[PDB]
C-alpha cells in the first residue's frame, strides 16, 4: 500500500488503494486512511467493491461498505443476484441440498429450493434471499451482518434455524453438518435473547409481531417455524406462555380464580351477577363468557363425559335386533365428532397425521364406523354379536382418548408424557418379554 | 430404564406441546359440540411497518447491549494506558 | 407550503419574537431545552447522537439543524422517525429558500439542494449561508426569555452542539460564542479545538486535521480562522469537549 | 380399569335388564384380576376371528397395566429425588408453636385446666 | 385562521 | 493426556478432511505393534477415542456400504422384501 501510494498516478486512484485493500483483508488501514471527508462516497462507485467483498468473503468490509452509505436494497439487483446464485454456488451444497430436498422435505426448504432453482435459471425481498444464500454456505459473520439489515429479524432467525436444521439431518458429510447445527442454535438462541428483550420492552406489539405474518418470508409466522423447528426453548419463554394463557382465557380475566369459572359454567345465572370480574353491557359480558375457549373446552368435556355414558348405557342395557332412540341418538353424537375429525384434517393433512393423538383418534373412527355397519344386519346373529364386541373395543380406545385433558392442567400435564414415553419403552421390553 | 427416562424435565415439552392444545380451540369456530352441527351446516354454505419500526429499534437497543460485554475486558485500561 | 409536517417560508428580515410567537402559541410548547447541531457515520459518531436524541425526547428539548437530506441531519432525521414510530420530538430544519433544487407554491406535496421530509418542520429564508444571523437572533432571544418551571435558574438553557468541520462551523460558533449565555460542545475541527484546549499551536493543528480546507484556503482565510478559535478559546470556561452516560454528563459539566 | 371391565361385561354377555346382576358383574372384575384367580381365565375358555382380537386386547390391558406400575416408581423417584431436610425444618416450626403457645399440660389432666381457662 | 396569521407574520 | 492427545488430534484431522483420516485411521504402519489405530483403540477400550463422529461416520459407511448413508430405511426394507423395485427407482445408491 506504501509503495502503490506514491507512485504519481496511484494518489488520485483512491479506488485501486481500496481494491488492493480488500483483496489484502485491511480493514483498519483502510478505515483510517482512505474513509475519510475529503471525497464524497457514493454508492455506485462502491458497488463493485462491494461485490468483490461479497464473493471473497469479506464481512467486517461489507459492514465497513454499509455504514459508509451504501443502500443495500439498490445494490441487490436481479441480475447480480442471478448471477451470485449461479456462478459462486458452490456445486457441493447444491448436491447437499437436492439429497435434503428428495429425502427430508419440508413445508420450507421446497420454498428456498423453488427460490433458489428460479434465481439460478433465470426480487420481492433480496435482502431473504442474500441471508439464505450466505446460510447455506456456512458463513457466520456475513450472514449476521445481512441478518442486521434484514426487517423481520426474529422470524428469519428461525427460519434460518430451521432450515440450517434440516440440512444438518443429512449424513452427505459431516463436518457442514455440524457447522450448520451450531450455527442454528445460535441463531436460535439470538431470537430467543432478542424476543424476550422485546417482550420485557412492550407487549402487545411483541404478539402482534409473533402472530403478524410477513409479505411471504417463508408463508408462516414466528410461531408456526418456531413450532415446526421443534424449538421448545423458543415457545417455553414466558411471554409466549403468557400469550397462549391470554388467547386460552379469552375475554376471561386472567387471574380469576378457576372455582369461580368452574361454579358460573354450572350455574348459569350467577355468571352475569358478579364474581366473574371480566378483563374488559350484560349482554356483552354473557356473550363473551360464553365465547371463552376454556368454557368451551370444559363444556366438551362435560359433554364427551355424557356422550361417553349414554354408549355405556345404549351398548350395555338397550340393545335388540330393531333400531331404538338412543342408539339413533348416539349415531348422529358419532357423526358429530366426524365432522370435526374431518375439518380437523382438511387443514395440514399430512402435518395432521403426523400427530401423535391424530394417529389414535382418527383410527377409532374407521373401527367405529365398521362395527356401525356390522350391527345393521339383524338377519345373522353372529353378525349381531361381532358388531357388539367391536362396540366394546370401541368404547375402550374412546376412554383411552379421554385422558388428553389433563394436559391443560399445569400440575399434572407432564404425567401423562412421561407416561407416553413409559409406553415407547415397555412396548420393545414387553416385546422381549414375549419372545423368551 | 423408566427412573433414566423420568429423571429429565417435562416442564418444558409440555409447555411446547400446550400450543397445540390451545391452537386446535383457536382456531376452531368456538361452539361446543352440542350445538356445533348446526354451526358446521351455516360453515358448509403497510400495517407491518409500525411493528417493525419498533422491531428493528429494539434490535438496535439489543445489539448494543451485546456488544457492551466487550467492554468489561482489561482492553480499555489497556488503551488508557498505553 | 406544508411539505408532505409544516414548511414555511420566512425571509431573512423576520422579527425572532413574532416567529417564537407562531411557535408557542398553537404549534408547540415551551421547552426545557434547546441544541442546535457525505460525512463519517462511526459507531461513536453513531451512538453519540442517539443518546442525544434520547435525552432531548426526555427533556422534550427543541432540535435546530439545516434540515437537508444530505448530511448527519438525514440520520438525525431518520433516528428522530424511529423514535416517534417507538411526549413528542421536535425538530427544526432551517435552510434557504433559493438554494433549495425545486420550489413550489401553495397544501402543495414535494417529492424527491434537497431537503429531508424527516424533520417535522423546516423553514426557508428568501435572501436571493443567509439563516445563521436569523438563527443566532432566535437563539439569543430563547436564552431572553424566562421559563420558572425550568429547573434551570431563570432563563430556558441552550447549548450548541459541533460534530463536523468547515468555515460555516466556525462561523457559527464564533457568533453563538459572541453571545455570553450560549454554550458549546465539541465532538478535523473538532479535533482542532480539542487539540488547542499562540498562531504555531492553532496553526498546526488546523493543517493536521484538514489537509485540503486549509490548502485551498486563502492566507487571509486562515488569519481569519485563526482569529475565531483564539476568540473562541478566550472563553474557555464555556466550551467544552468530549474525551474519545457521557452525552447527558458533558451538557450538564457544560450547562 | 372401568373401560376395560364395561368392555368385559359386553363381551361375556350381549345384553342384560337388571340393575343388580349388571352392577355386581362389573365391579367384580376389579378384584378378580387383582386377587390372583381372575374369573377371567375362566370366561376366556366366527370363533376364529373373534378369538385373536379379544386374546390381543387382553394382552393390551396387561402391557398398559405394566406401564402404570412402573410410570409410578418413575414419577415416584422424580419427586423423592429433590431434598427434605429443609421442608422438615419448615414443618417443625407449627409443631414446636402448637405446643409453645397451649397450656403445658397433658390431656388426661388438660379438662380440669381447661376448666380454670373458662373462668 | 392559519393562513392569515401567517400572511401577518410576514 | 496421551489418549486425549490422539482423540484431539485426529479430530482436528477428520475436520480438515475425511477421506484421508480414514485411510490412515485404516492404515497398517511398517508394524508399529503390528495393528492399526483401530485395533489398539478397541483393544485398550478406549471408549472416547472410538466413540469420536468421524469414527462412527467412518463405520457408518462401511456398514451401509455402497448404499447411500441418507437414504431412509424402510425404503431399503421395501427393496430387500420386493426384488424387482430395487433396481427401478427409491433406491438412490450413493455411487450400469
Ligand atoms: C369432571 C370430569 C373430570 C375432570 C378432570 C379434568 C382435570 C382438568 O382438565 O384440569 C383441571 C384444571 C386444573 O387447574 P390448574 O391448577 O392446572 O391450572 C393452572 C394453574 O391455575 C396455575 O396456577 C397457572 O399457572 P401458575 O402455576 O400459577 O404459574 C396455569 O395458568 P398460567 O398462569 O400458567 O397461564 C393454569 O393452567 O382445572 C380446571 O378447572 C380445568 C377445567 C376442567 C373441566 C371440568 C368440567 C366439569
Ligand atoms: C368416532 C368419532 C371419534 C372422535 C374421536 C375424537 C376425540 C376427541 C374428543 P375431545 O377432543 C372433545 C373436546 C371434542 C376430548 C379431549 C375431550
Ligand atoms: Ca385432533
Amino acid at each position: 500500500y506504501k509503495a502503490f501510494s506514491t507512485n504519481e498516478q496511484d494518489k488520485d486512484n483512491w479506488n485501486g488503494q481500496l481494491k488492493l485493500l480488500l483483496e489484502w483483508n485491511q480493514l483498519d488501514l483502510a478505515s483510517d486512511e482512505i474513509f475519510t471527508n475529503d471525497r464524497r462516497w457514493e454508492s455506485a462507485d462502491l458497488q463493485e467493491v462491494m461485490f468483490t467483498a461479497l464473493i471473497k468473503d469479506r464481512p467486517k468490509f461489507v459492514r465497513l461498505f454499509l455504514e459508509n452509505g451504501l443502500n443495500l436494497q439498490k445494490f441487490l439487483t436481479n441480475e447480480v443476484l442471478t448471477e451470485l446464485f449461479s456462478t459462486h454456488f458452490s456445486t457441493l451444497v447444491y448436491r447437499n441440498l437436492q439429497i435434503a430436498k428428495n429425502s427430508y422435505n419440508d413445508a420450507l426448504l421446497t420454498f428456498v429450493w423453488k427460490l433458489v432453482a428460479n434465481f439460478r435459471r433465470s426480487t420481492r425481498h433480496p435482502l431473504q434471499a442474500l441471508f439464505i444464500w450466505a446460510i447455506l454456505q456456512n458463513k457466520k459473520e456475513l450472514s449476521k451482518v445481512i441478518w442486521e439489515q434484514t426487517k423481520g429479524c426474529t422470524l428469519a432467525a428461525l427460519g434460518a434455524s430451521k432450515l440450517l436444521k434440516t440440512l444438518a439431518k443429512v449424513k452427505n458429510d459431516i463436518n457442514a453438518a455440524g457447522e450448520s447445527e451450531e450455527l442454528a442454535n445460535e441463531y436460535e438462541t439470538r431470537a430467543v435473547e432478542l424476543f424476550t428483550e422485546c417482550y420485557s420492552n412492550d407487549e402487545d406489539l411483541a404478539e402482534q409481531l409473533l402472530v403478524y405474518s410477513c409479505e411471504a418470508w417463508g408463508g408462516s409466522n414466528c410461531l408456526e417455524l418456531a413450532v415446526e423447528a421443534t424449538d421448545q426453548h423458543f415457545i417455553a419463554q414466558p411471554g409466549v406462555q403468557n400469550f397462549l394463557s391470554k388467547q386460552w382465557y379469552g375475554e376471561i380475566s386472567r387471574d380469576t380464580k378457576n372455582w369461580k369459572i368452574i361454579l358460573c359454567l354450572f350455574i348459569i345465572p350467577l355468571v352475569g351477577c358478579g364474581l366473574v370480574s371480566f378483563r374488559k353491557k350484560l349482554l356483552w359480558y354473557y356473550v363473551a363468557f360464553f365465547t371463552s375457549p376454556f368454557v368451551v373446552f370444559s363444556w366438551n368435556v362435560v359433554f364427551y363425559i355424557a356422550f361417553l355414558l349414554l354408549f355405556a348405557y345404549v351398548l350395555l342395557m338397550d340393545f335388540h335386533s330393531v333400531p331404538h332412540t338412543p342408539e339413533l341418538i348416539l349415531y348422529a353424537l358419532v357423526f358429530v365428532l366426524f365432522c370435526d375429525e374431518v375439518r380437523q384434517w382438511y387443514m395440514n393433512g399430512v402435518n395432521y397425521f403426523t400427530d401423535l393423538w391424530n394417529v389414535m383418534d382418527t383410527l377409532g373412527l374407521f373401527y367405529f364406523i365398521a362395527g356401525i355397519v356390522f350391527r345393521l344386519h339383524s338377519s345373522n346373529k353372529s353378525s349381531l354379536y361381532s358388531g357388539r364386541v367391536i362396540f366394546c373395543l370401541d368404547y375402550i380406545i374412546f376412554t383411552l382418548r379421554l385422558i388428553h385433558i389433563f394436559t391443560v392442567s399445569r400440575n399434572l400435564g407432564p404425567k401423562i408424557i412421561m407416561l407416553q414415553r413409559m409406553l415407547i419403552d415397555v412396548f420393545f421390553f414387553l416385546f422381549l418379554f414375549a419372545v423368551w | 430404564y423408566t427412573v433414566g427416562i423420568v429423571q429429565e424435565n417435562n416442564d418444558q415439552v409440555w409447555k411446547f406441546q400446550r400450543y397445540f392444545l390451545v391452537q386446535e380451540y383457536c382456531n376452531r369456530l368456538n361452539i361446543p359440540f352440542p350445538f356445533v352441527v348446526f354451526a358446521y351446516f351455516y360453515m358448509v354454505v403497510n400495517e407491518d411497518n409500525e411493528t417493525l419500526a419498533w422491531e428493528g429499534v429494539m434490535k438496535e437497543n439489543y445489539l448494543v447491549k451485546i456488544n457492551t460485554k466487550a467492554n468489561d475486558n482489561s482492553e480499555e485500561m489497556r488503551h488508557r494506558f498505553r | 407550503g406544508d411539505i408532505q409536517g409544516k414548511y414555511l417560508r420566512l425571509s431573512c428580515d423576520t422579527d425572532s419574537e413574532t416567529l417564537y410567537e407562531l411557535l408557542t402559541q398553537h404549534w408547540h410548547l415551551k421547552t426545557p431545552n434547546l441544541v442546535i447541531s457525505n460525512f463519517a457515520l462511526k459507531p461513536r459518531m453513531r451512538k453519540i447522537f442517539s443518546r442525544l436524541i434520547y435525552i432531548a425526547q426526555s427533556k422534550g428539548a427543541w432540535i435546530l439543524t439545516g434540515g437537508t437530506h444530505y448530511g448527519l441531519m438525514k440520520y438525525i432525521g431518520e433516528v428522530v422517525r424511529d423514535n416517534t414510530i417507538s411526549e413528542n420530538i421536535v425538530a427544526i430544519g432551517i435552510a434557504a429558500w433559493g438554494m433549495v433544487s425545486n420550489r413550489d407554491t401553495l397544501s402543495a406535496q414535494y417529492i424527491m439542494y434537497i431537503l429531508d421530509n424527516n424533520h417535522t418542520h423546516l423553514l426557508l429564508v428568501d435572501n436571493g449561508t443567509v439563516e445563521a444571523k436569523l438563527r443566532n437572533q432566535l437563539e439569543k432571544y430563547i436564552s431572553e426569555r424566562t421559563s420558572q418551571d425550568s429547573n434551570y435558574g431563570g432563563k430556558i438553557p441552550i447549548v450548541c452542539f459541533a460534530q463536523g468541520g468547515g468555515r460555516e462551523t466556525l462561523k457559527a460558533i464564533n457568533t453563538s460564542v459572541k453571545s455570553k449565555i450560549p454554550c458549546v460542545v465539541v465532538e478535523q475541527i473538532a479535533d482542532v479545538i480539542a487539540s488547542l484546549v499562540t498562531s504555531s499551536m492553532v496553526k498546526e493543528k488546523l493543517v493536521r486535521f484538514l489537509p485540503r480546507t486549509v490548502s485551498r484556503l486563502p492566507e487571509e482565510e486562515i488569519e481569519s480562522w485563526i482569529k475565531w478559535l483564539k476568540e473562541i478559546l478566550e472563553s474557555s470556561h464555556l466550551l467544552t469537549v468530549i474525551k474519545m452516560e457521557i452525552v447527558s454528563n458533558a451538557i450538564s459539566y457544560a450547562l | 380399569m372401568v373401560a376395560f371391565g364395561v368392555a368385559r361385561q359386553g363381551i361375556l354377555r350381549q345384553n342384560e335388564q337388571r340393575w343388580r346382576w349388571i352392577f355386581r358383574s362389573v365391579i367384580y372384575e376389579p378384584y378378580l384380576a387383582m386377587f390372583g384367580q381372575v374369573p377371567s381365565d375362566v370366561d376366556s375358555t366366527p370363533e376364529w376371528i373373534t378369538i385373536p382380537l379379544v386374546c390381543i386386547y387382553m394382552l393390551s390391558t396387561n402391557i398398559l397395566l405394566v406401564n402404570l406400575l412402573v410410570a409410578m416408581f418413575g414419577y415416584t423417584v422424580g419427586i423423592v429425588q429433590e431434598n427434605n431436610d429443609q421442608v422438615w425444618k419448615f414443618q417443625r416450626y407449627f409443631l414446636v408453636q402448637e405446643y409453645c403457645n397451649r397450656l403445658n399440660i397433658p390431656f388426661p389432666f388438660v379438662v380440669f385446666a381447661y376448666f380454670y381457662m373458662v373462668v | 385562521d392559519l393562513v392569515n396569521f401567517i400572511q401577518a407574520n410576514f
